[PDB]
């Protein structure tokens, strides 16, 4: 009450508020001023990077758990640290000259590898962050370069207008959908341009998502570690995406005659702090 | 260095307030749709004010509701001659309410509901609404279905369940008849913002999902080292 | 009561207005405050990621993906050009749907330093020098190497180290420059030209790719807010 | 005199406010305070007293008084089920005309752990156990006994104790559900076995009848106010 | 257990103002008892609010009387051409007061009656009343009879005795002819309520009793064991 | 005067009553946070309840006097402690197997037992707290429950509309009027459908009302100790029922071949603190 303040350019401004609610004020707008490597081991599986490569942390934050300050749930079951940590390697997609891009979709794409996907197909929520690492055997004769990026909620437009997407289409097993350098003309399939990525927004604009470049002069890995970003604190895994990677080769690949043609892409994901909640005898699938 | 950054607050950026819908509805008898207007509440209607939103994931304001309410007379016979100033009502639905079919209805008493009457010749009707969700944040973006066997709608038409805003004459209007438009505006304020995303290139085309067609990135210019114009337009 | 008198400005809607109203929701208590990462205060913080430019923004290449790639033959040249462009980070076609741009096509003044970091994508035996040289608006743009040394300029050596970055300086007859730049607040043209010659081994592929990324460096600020000059619509879209 | 300015929001008729107003009848007291009993504070105490759930709602059952008993035959069964229903407060035929479910009509949001009693009103000879399990939404409802065990469960020994009682736990993705409740927002399914079969003696009837009553727990909210779906007029009556 | 109950209070529950009357009176000359609209003051003719108060057995409360008085033109001819504005008057008349035959009679000077004047195009007329009766509780419900004897009328309708809202133009009218519709709004504030009892299952078809026709606990469903649906409606 | 307070979200308000009466204010809508058995001797007639049963006290309230603190009445004549407290029974209602339902109307119910009809014949007003008690006789073998309830003001509607209700179809003299499972088709009866309880209300929630249940499994007899309910502290007893019992059997009683077949049910009520005012010599009928 009865409150003096400063005003941007003595001069003051004396606002009171007259309601008894608090989304009734004003808005504030008013300030007050042989060699050496790291081997990352998580779970009973290691890998190697590199001593001089750094390591993106997400938004900043590192993966934790879910403590007892913000948990609406009623009774909360054990989480595993050994059981689901593991470093487990997904399929090894295949770079060629004319190769366009890739993507994935995380909480639908571990469901058959270890227990993951054998503790998200019996509890109803689920929470984990992720710990991704996507490498390239590298040589010096081998120029071209590669972007990866974790963007959260990709929402993908379909191909026809005035349809929906088929989760046949929107994701896939254990393979890695391609990114049509021109115009899919599908019916139901998703509009997979490589110059919109996916989501219609500028394919040069998906920097601001965490990301990091595999360029083959000056790097071998790249090790991205998201931490788990959605609106409400728990939900299912297995009719919502927590985030999507995209690799998408800015610069093609350029090797020479007598030099390998076969270069491989994996990726070696593993949750983090995976916490589970809510058991029913489901056994869904 | 003493340029901070003060217009570029993620308020000001967004506490101006953008229309989100216009409506159209008559007062005479016959076609009872005509007589009222209903609107589920989005934001994805209206461009200006959706490309604002698409720039962050998830979101958290308290807003300010404004009306507009312009009328005008509709052409014909059995004109007013004269007329006396003509009221409006303003009735917000929450979800899982009951809707009037028609008007003159009997839901039309609004009890619960908080309704506005607003006479013409004065200010715009104004109203607050705090962060109402059962969510933690406003989402723009859901990358899910709605079933559990993956199947229903895709996209953000899933957690947008804010009900609808049904507005009607009050007044029975015996001799003439008469339309009027609703041209809702929303100011959010308080606002936080997460989770940045790039804006969108391409045009929109629905307010159902994020559907679209394959456009350019930029426009063209003549060369790789082309510097434009080195001399005026002229000669 | 209190005689009060009704001055201008009553009954009126002004949209960029702060006021009191009352609520429509009384005593509605809200769901608690969660901690989702990634809250962002300004919205100049998305206008300090760096975004591609499609340097190589030809006709045929905009629509295809080859148009952020910018060409780095090696041979003998020394007078080729690889790229130039006025930097009005407004309305240039290089720089307007970038990242920065999108931002700074909202608002209507521009005033701070951006910062070009151009990254060599090409094989680990390549080595060359080019310069990059921002040239003021003085009088006509730089036409061969002589020309550009006079000017702010940077010599990169691809081989020692990628990723060489020139923050173009702000030198500018006033604080604030229209984002849609006339011939008065313009903004001076910035190329680069070939040092020595890109030196590539007979195992490694001749041509090289380079590309381009622009982010405002801290001291950059906006003035005023319009509608973007992008995006439109017709009518009510269902 | 003041010069105010009329903001928006002036001459409007907001029915949810809260305004003074001049009296009609002025100086004019009013009787005495008198303490009748039962002064009930807020309106969720009438969703804390327990009302039969008319659990056997079946066509030819409603119209009767046979719609509160469920039937609980004496034999080998070991694969009836007793009764099930989805645990949704509002919609629900089960629960809507309950106590618990006409105070959570008028109210939209619906936040708590409802309970469940079900009383034994049956021979005292009869012994017999039972197991009812609430299946969170999960994937489909429990349809034998074996898939109903994985379930929060309790065995009730209908000899040992009549009236077991059931707190059905609240697990929810969001803090709030809404009385319509969707797809998504929706509760489990709730369904009773049997586990050993009724044991009723030579002198006692098979047959008894078991009842069913909900009252919400102590942790119980609304968030939202609205129409009644369920009363309806035509004209002023008169 | 962070989740305590706040509009779930016996206030926010009844601070909401119920429309209650729908009245109708003319402006013109010959048939006297179109021009004013009586009304004596029940809660029992608007189901809205009535199945709000039959949740206790007494109440006690102070409440603020609001009207939206809106009008229309009648048609035929003799049409005002321009007319200015028209104003109404509002009059309550306590039990055992001397009532107006019609409009312009000697009893419409209302010494002693809190009478109030409201002029078209401006706010609705708002007023305050406190718990008045001679009780001390509005009773909702009064198992007796009138007299000693057990005859005259049962029920609740021998304790509501509050008097009547006679609302009159006061403009002659001199060309035209034209109606006006009054809407009495009911909001009651300070409220206490004793002796919880439950809600009224079968619909109201009554303002005088409590008559009914006896209706059915609740819907049916297909068996006892039956769970809705297993998926959704599609295929 | 210049009060601050919170509000339902620093942020406060500042509201001033500009009004000298004490309605024209604002809603308040803020909070400043061979075996043992029991034996009741009242009067001079006992009962035997349990020693394990539950007595239900009312709205919570024993029935107690009306003091001087809130008495409207001009002179006040004596009450009795002995004269008309005894446990007084009614007639025996016989228990079959399609036994809809019995009600009683307490004021109207007792004018010929005692003197409790002897003082309130006199008497103008009247004022008196009850204890009801019923009872059935149980064994092992009679599987049946039953639901007793007071309800305070329990207006019934008639049977045809556009009627009013008689006060022989209303209440007794002597005898429970039935409910029928069916409709009444009377001209002037009441609507005594056993799926509405008279009042319309649906007849599962008659549970707020003080109740007790007569389940024959675990219990013999239930006592509700009711309190004066009424608006006026003082009304006739004559032209006025305080409240209603309803014994609604919610379970059918089923007993076997060789078993009894003649169950009763008895109700015992006693007026505790019975006070009258008004002495007029009159000898009501
Ligand atoms: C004054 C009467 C009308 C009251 C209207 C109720 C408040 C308006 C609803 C608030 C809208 C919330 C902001 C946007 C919600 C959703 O997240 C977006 N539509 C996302 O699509
Ligand atoms: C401003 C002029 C009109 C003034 C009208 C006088 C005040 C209105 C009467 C108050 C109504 C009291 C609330 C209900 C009373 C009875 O108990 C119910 N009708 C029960 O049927």
């Amino acid at each position: 009450g009865a409150q003096v303040s400063t005003q941007k350019t003595t001069i003051h401004y004396t606002n009171i508020n007259y309601y008894k609610d608090a989304a009734s004020n004003s808005a504030n707008r008013q300030d007050f001023t042989s060699d050496r490597v790291r081997s990352i081991t998580l779970g009973n599986s290691t890998i190697t990077t590199q001593e001089c490569a750094n390591v993106v942390v997400g938004y900043g934050v590192w993966p934790s758990y879910l403590q007892d300050n913000e948990a609406t749930a009623e009774d909360q079951p054990t989480q595993p640290d050994v059981a689901t940590c593991r470093f487990y390697t997904l399929d090894s997609i295949q770079w060629q000259k004319e190769s366009d891009g890739w993507w994935w979709k995380f909480p639908e794409a571990l469901k058959n590898m270890g227990l993951f996907g054998q503790n998200m197909e019996y509890h109803y929520l689920g929470r984990s962050g992720y710990t991704i690492h996507v490498q390239c055997n590298a040589s010096k004769f081998h120029q071209g370069c590669l972007l990866v990026v974790c963007v959260p909620e990709a929402e993908m437009g379909c191909s026809d207008v005035e349809r929906e997407v088929v989760a046949a289409s929107l994701s896939s097993e254990d393979t890695a959908k391609s990114f049509s350098r021109t115009e899919s003309n599908g019916q139901h399939t998703v509009q997979t341009v490589v110059y919109n990525a996916g989501m219609g927004v500028g394919v040069g604009n998906l920097t601001i998502f965490p990301h990091q470049w595999i360029n083959l002069r000056t790097n071998n890995s790249a090790t991205i570690v998201m931490p788990y970003i959605n609106s409400v604190p728990m939900d299912n895994m297995f009719r919502h995406y927590n985030f999507t990677l995209m690799i998408i080769p800015f610069a093609k690949l350029e090797y020479t005659e007598q030099a390998s043609n076969y270069v491989p892409i994996t990726v070696t994901v593993a949750p983090m702090c995976a916490e589970y909640n809510g058991l029913r005898l489901a056994s869904h699938q | 260095n003493y340029h901070s950054r003060t217009e570029s607050s993620i308020e000001n950026f967004l506490c101006r307030a953008a229309c989100v819908y216009i409506a159209t509805y008559k007062s005479a008898g016959g076609t009872p749709t005509e007589r009222y207007a209903s609107w589920r509440i989005n934001t994805r209607q209206m461009v200006q004010l959706r490309r604002k939103f698409e720039l962050f994931t998830y979101l958290r304001f308290d807003m300010e509701i404004t009306f507009v309410i312009t009328s005008t007379q509709d052409p014909g016979t059995q004109l007013a001659q004269d007329m006396p100033v003509l009221t409006h009502q303003i009735m917000y639905i929450p979800p899982g309410g009951p809707v009037p079919n028609s008007a003159t209805d009997f839901a039309w008493q609004s009890s619960t509901n908080p309704s506005i009457f607003w006479t013409e010749g004065c200010a715009p009707a104004r109203m607050s609404v705090p962060f109402i969700s059962i969510g933690n944040a406003y989402s723009n973006f859901y990358d899910g279905w709605s079933h559990f066997t993956q199947e229903g709608v895709y996209g953000f038409n899933s957690l947008n369940n804010m009900g609808h805003i049904y507005v009607r004459h009050v007044n029975e209007q015996s001799l003439g008849v008469s339309t009027s438009t609703l041209r809702v505006y929303f100011k959010p304020k308080h606002v936080r913002a997460w989770v940045p995303r790039p804006p969108r290139l391409s045009p929109y085309v629905k307010s159902s999902n994020v559907n679209f067609k394959p456009t350019a990135v930029t426009t063209e210019r003549k060369d790789i080292n082309d510097v434009g114009t080195l001399r005026p337009v002229g000669y | 009561g209190l005689p009060t008198m009704l001055t201008p400005g009553s009954n009126q809607f002004l949209t960029s207005d702060d006021f009191q109203s009352p609520s429509a929701m009384p005593q509605f208590d809200v769901t608690p405050e969660m901690k989702i990462p990634g809250e962002v205060h300004n919205l100049m913080e998305i206008a300090e990621v760096d975004s591609v430019v499609p340097v190589n923004n030809t006709k045929e290449n905009i629509n295809s993906m080859e148009a952020y790639r910018i060409p780095v033959t090696g041979g003998d040249q020394l007078h080729t050009q690889v790229f130039g462009f006025q930097m009005q980070p407004g309305l240039n076609s290089v720089f307007k749907r970038t990242l920065l741009g999108e931002i700074l096509n909202y608002y209507a003044h521009w005033s701070g330093s951006v910062k070009l970091t151009f990254v060599f994508c090409g094989s680990a035996m390549a080595t060359g020098k080019f310069l990059l040289a921002y040239s003021p608006p003085g009088a006509s743009p730089p036409q061969n190497r002589k020309q550009a040394m006079l000017g702010t300029h940077v010599i990169w050596d691809v081989g020692l180290q990628s990723s060489c970055v020139l923050c173009i300086p702000w030198i500018s007859q006033t604080h604030y420059r229209l984002v849609q730049q006339d011939e008065y607040t313009s903004a001076g043209y910035v190329t680069c030209w070939y040092q020595t010659g890109l030196i590539v081994p007979p195992g490694a592929p001749p041509s090289c790719t380079i590309l381009c990324f622009a982010s405002a460096c801290n001291d950059f600020s906006v003035r005023n807010l319009r509608d973007t000059p992008f995006i439109e619509q017709t009518q009510l879209l269902q």
